[PDB]
RNA sequence: GUGAGUCGCGAAAGACGGGUGAGAAUCCCGUCCACCGAUUGACUAAGGUUUCCAGAGGAAGGCUCGUCCGCUCUGGGUUAGUCGGGUCCUAAGCUGAGGCCGACAGGCGUAGGCGAUGGAUAACAGGUUGAUAUUCCUGUACCACCUAUAAUCGUUUUAAUCGAUGGGGGGACGCAGUAGGAUAGGCGAAGCGUGCGAUUGGAUUGCACGUCUAAGCAGUAAGGCUGAGUAUUAGGCAAAUCCGGUACUCGUUAAGGCUGAGCUGUGAUGGGGAGAAGACAUUGAGUCUUCGAGUCGUUGAUUUCACACUGCCGAGAAAAGCCUCUAGAUAGAAAAUAGGUGCCCGUACCGCAAACCGACACAGGUAGUCAAGAUGAGAAUUCUAAGGUGAGCGAGCGAACUCUCGUUAAGGAACUCGGCAAAAUGACCCCGUAACUUCGGGAGAAGGGGUGCUCUUUAGGGUUAACGCCCAGAAGAGCCGCAGUGAAUAGGCCCAAGCGACUGUUUAUCAAAAACACAGGUCUCUGCUAAACCGUAAGGUGAUGUAUAGGGGCUGACGCCUGCCCGG
RNA sequence: UACCCUUGGUCAGGUUGAAGUUCAGGUAACACUGAAUGGAGGACCGAACCGACUUACGUUGAAAAGUGAGCGGAUGAACUG
């Protein structure tokens, strides 16, 4: 097997990342439910 | 300035060796160019030329009351010299 | 020609393929050309909307000058070379100035044979000139049905249209495909047909032979589950129950005009025979 | 709690001695033994994030114990003008001023811009720590740049001279195949160091070593120039001494004109390296100041070094650096000399694994580089170097039963749903090889034979001045054993039939097939912002396409054939 | 995981020996003949690599789909970073 998840960074600093997020209405939306919510991590 | 280039001095068997060709070193506030601290050690003894090499540390763990928390970033410098010698101790 | 090639083994036995007998060079001119990627039949977007293409093999664009808008300055030929995007095998020129351009080969070229652009360039293979002038009898390629364009038509292998007469204006022309059209007098074309001839006697002669073009496979629709295809379905094979043979979209094949009839050229289409 | 002190304790060869300690099958030390060795070895990328090293500790973790660890506690470790990357370029793709579109959101897209797995780019050898090395020092080198200094310029023209943001050249690319020139390392020797055996015997007799960079001067094995030179110019948006064209003198002369290039010689290197006890007051006399002393010749030879050459066709990124041309800048440089200036990130460790993904210290996967010796065609196989490991429970007994391996006389598929499995065949050479056939094959058909060591005689071929060094045949004559490709790795076959023509893919984790596709055939659509299509629309595919072209349906190589019915 | 794009990398060793070329043969000239050359194939054996055919094992497993013994393809419609 290779199981899911063979994980890498440029993928996860991409798409996962924050200016993706804060380059997109939706994803300034989901920042502000983890903001509310209380978090102490984003775009992860 | 000076002042806020060169933040600690830095003393073990490491730089104990290191005094053999006339080496020191030093640990230096972030955020500051190479060069900037040979301009600034040169104009606070008088000492110069055998350029600097340095590097960084990325911040380890630690656990002294039983909570997670991290050491502190610490950005190294290694001074050596052509011209006399300082002694500071 | 065509050469067949001896059975040796399974995938060869009716393969066959070209010769090349026409040509005098094989690396071309690195300057006209120009590069090209591949899509695979998709769109800006990314979505599959024509159906089986890609998996190829790598290729350029050649330029042509099909408007053969410089007129007068008599040309040379000094080579042919190889075009894999199309079909009709392609010539270089040597214009008189010192410029270079590729044009689609007529039947019956000859290296060193000089060919031209203009008005008063009198009739033979390969040169240029508008229609008004030509006279009736006579196989034409690469018409442009507007001013100034570059031409659309007989532009692929083998030979091409008929001057059946003219008017003043407008001028007509029988294709092949049979069809006639009434078509501007001052559009500018040339004469002779198109080099080779040969291309569709190739039996491709192994699978492979579609996928360097490349393209790739098709499947039925009698094959499939009913969603993905109407005619899908069916315990062990499939007759194709419903009248009316669809498309996987709905939309019969079968006999189906799909000419749209409030077109502005339907008076100029007459007596539509290949379609 | 019960189950239960029951199943399990996660493939594997360890043993002994000496220490330690409160206490040892498990910890350290050594000696022996065993294992891998196209690897359980060595080097880096992704990835993880301090696991790295020293000193202590053993509460829990470790599938046992544990005086130990990749666990805890304290302390400490990662050095670059030249290395991978950025201040250089770019495709796919992403974003996209103005702009077109959409009920809002927002969607499309030009200009430009970001984005490498690719292109260009200035460095090497040794030493060194418990822990870093092309980063430190030691020596020797290179690029850009500034400052200082002069041997050439002379309207700032043109000339020395800068030069595009524009014009040009090249950079610049496929796949397969054979042959060749070089070196890597290996090989066996008549040069060097040590040492002569206590088991019968032997003494040219045993063992190990046999190097040296990048850089700069010369040359250089093989290739290339549809060629060199002149004049002109209907063109390369403006210009052009450059390109491209066109006409001529010289051309095939190869004179070798020019180009690029493996690698070699020399210095670098009266130096580093080094088999070296023949070296001490000394360190555990291990050890260190210390002196020891060699670079020869042969044969073998790549899968490394030119997509170079040839052939084929399925017709094989881009841009920049780099070199030129002018428009233009501008008084008027700098040869070779000295001196200095040279940024950010990363660098520790594991990296076929105990540290990554897999919930575990899990018998899985995990791209890439190097990859020695005998045997062999070979990266196959068997045994070993280099080096690394002894697999984190073991001691007893040697019952059932299950599993894994080996054997079994007589018979030989009777078992059986079915010769499932197991066994037999198996390498090299030689003889020979039917039906049928789309003439290619079938065909390794089948069947059958030989193969060991010694001695003698002989063919030979490559390599050399020759010596000898290699390579692999024949003939005879002999010896042994049951057995001579003595072990290991390596095809079971024949006949007949249906289905399918192929080779290929498929139901990831119960089906790999007679299914799907396939080249071919056929019908219908489609006259070009063509039809079909995704979308609301712009827009874009189709398509750098233009009816010998593109989309849809059905059938499935071949060749013989493809009947009647148009009422529904 | 499935397709597709751009860009790279990989695939020991051996066997077979077409087209074409050329030497003679041979014709009025071509067909055609026999050699030598040349090295095509979704060609043949067969390790890497890939895959999962049969069987045994395991089946509160070593593993939430593998191992061992054998098996098919391996210059192409191949594989994969
Ligand atoms: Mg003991
Ligand atoms: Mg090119
Ligand atoms: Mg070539
Ligand atoms: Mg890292
Ligand atoms: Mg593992
Ligand atoms: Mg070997
Ligand atoms: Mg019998
Ligand atoms: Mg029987
Ligand atoms: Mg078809
Ligand atoms: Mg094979
Ligand atoms: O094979
Ligand atoms: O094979
Ligand atoms: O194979
Ligand atoms: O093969």
């Amino acid at each position: 097997v290779k199981r899911t998840y063979q994980p890498n960074k440029r993928k996860h600093s991409k798409v996962h990342g924050f200016r993706k997020r804060m380059s997109t209405k939706n994803g300034r939306k989901v920042l502000a439910r983890r903001r509310r919510k209380g978090r102490k991590v984003l775009s992860a | 300035e000076a002042r806020d280039i060169l933040k600690r001095p830095v003393i073990t068997e490491k730089s104990s060796e290191a005094m053999a060709e006339d080496k020191y070193t030093f640990d230096v506030d972030t955020r500051v160019n190479k060069t900037q601290v040979k301009m600034a050690v040169e104009e606070i003894f008088n000492v110069k030329v055998a350029s600097v090499n340095i590097m960084n540390y990325k911040p380890k763990k630690k656990r002294m009351g039983r909570y997670q928390g991290y050491t502190n970033k610490r950005r190294k410098a290694i001074v050596t010299l052509k011209e006399g010698s300082i002694d500071l101790f | 020609a065509i050469k067949k090639y001896k059975p040796i083994t399974n995938g060869r036995r009716n393969m066959t393929s070209l010769d090349f007998a026409e040509i005098t060079k094989t690396t071309p001119e690195k300057s006209l050309l120009k590069p090209l990627p591949k899509k695979a039949g998709r769109n800006n977007q990314g979505k599959l909307t024509v159906r089986h293409h890609g998996g190829g093999h790598k290729r350029q664009y050649r330029v042509i000058d099909f408007k053969r808008n410089k007129d007068g300055i008599n040309a040379k030929v000094d080579s042919i070379q190889y075009d894999p995007n199309r079909s009709a095998n392609i010539a270089l020129v040597v214009y008189a100035d010192g410029e270079k351009r590729y044009i689609i080969a007529p039947k019956g070229l000859e290296v060193g044979q000089i060919v031209e652009s203009g008005a008063e360039a009198d009739i033979k293979v390969g040169n240029a000139l508008p229609l008004q002038n030509i006279p009736v009898g006579t196989v034409v390629h690469n018409i442009e049905l507007k001013p100034g364009k570059g031409g659309q038509i007989a532009r692929s292998a083998g030979a091409s249209a008929q001057v059946l007469g003219k008017e003043g204006k407008y001028v007509l022309i029988r294709l092949r495909s049979g069809e006639v059209r009434m078509i501007l007098s001052t559009c500018r074309a040339t004469i002779g047909q198109v080099g080779n001839l040969q291309h569709e006697l190739v039996n491709v002669g192994k699978a492979g032979r579609s996928r360097w073009k490349g393209i790739r496979p098709t499947v039925r629709g009698s094959v499939m589950n009913p969603n993905d295809h109407p005619h899908g379905g069916g315990e062990g094979r499939a007759p194709i129950g419903r009248p009316s043979p669809m498309s996987p979209w709905g939309k019969p094949t079968l006999g189906k005009k799909t000419r749209r009839g409030k077109k502005s050229s339907d008076k100029l289409i007459v007596r539509g025979r290949k379609k």
